[PDB]
């Protein structure tokens, strides 16, 4: 529910910056939040699930520019050693990071674990939302797949997939959202 | 009754319940900031903005 206290409209012209630490109500749900946060760090109760909620609050808090966009929180729980769970919201969310924000090398950075990690059912839901919630999204191409995304990508198809079937299976989606049924308008 | 008699005092009713409630329920809020701030400036530490 404070998640879903969306405010998009604070930051009227540059107010991202710790500039008011940012005013005033927003900074309340920053202090619950945080305090969760602590609190499943110390308690843990079932799965950090109270975690998980958290980091898609802190996400929609980024969608509204009142915490910066930037990832490495997300990132910093998108980790290894970490329940799936937590670490499958973290996809989700630095996804649609991806997605809004223009990070290329988060994306290059997720297609290499994508290669390589031991865990499928992440490499299954990596490739399952990024493909319900893609960036470079079809003929709409300012942040320029044509260079050498769409190389590696069709490597990926190819190459480093024989593990499991349905990893070159969600990469086949990829390509059908991503410029499905033609040339990518490289050559 | 002022110099011969005298009485008893007990002196602490504070039997406000929803005052009650409002004491206990801050307390733990504080307790939680409290602990929050200790293993905050603790630990491994990483912030929303830049260095808070």
């Amino acid at each position: 529910a404070l998640a879903n206290s969306v405010t998009p409209a604070v930051s009227v012209n540059n107010e991202v910056r710790t500039l008011d630490n940012l005013n005033p109500d927003v900074r309340l749900i920053l202090e619950e939040i945080t305090r969760f946060l602590n609190m499943e760090k110390l308690l843990p109760s079932y799965r950090h699930t109270i975690t998980v909620s958290c980091l898609r609050a802190i996400r929609v808090l980024q969608k509204n520019g009142h915490v910066p966009s930037d990832p490495a929180l997300f990132k910093s729980y998108a980790e290894y050693g970490h329940f799936v769970d937590i670490r499958i919201a973290a996809l989700e969310a630095v996804v649609d990071y991806t997605k809004v924000d223009r990070s290329y090398e988060e994306l290059q950075w997720l297609l290499n674990m994508i290669q390589n990690d031991p865990v499928p059912y992440v490499r299954h839901k990596i490739l399952n939302m990024l493909t319900k919630n893609p960036p470079f999204t079809k003929n709409m191409e300012s942040p320029l797949c044509n260079e050498a995304l769409v190389d590696q990508l069709w490597k990926l198809m190819n190459s480093g997939t024989s593990h499991d079937w349905r990893l070159r299976c969600g990469a086949v989606d990829l390509y059908f959202t991503l410029f499905g049924l033609s040339r990518p308008s490289c050559l | 009754x002022x110099x011969x008699x005298x009485x008893x005092x007990x002196x602490x009713x504070x039997x406000x319940y929803q005052v009650l409630r409002e004491k206990a329920a801050s307390q733990r809020r504080d307790v939680e900031r409290a602990l929050t701030r200790f293993m905050a400036k603790t630990g491994e530490t990483q912030s929303l903005f830049k260095d808070d």
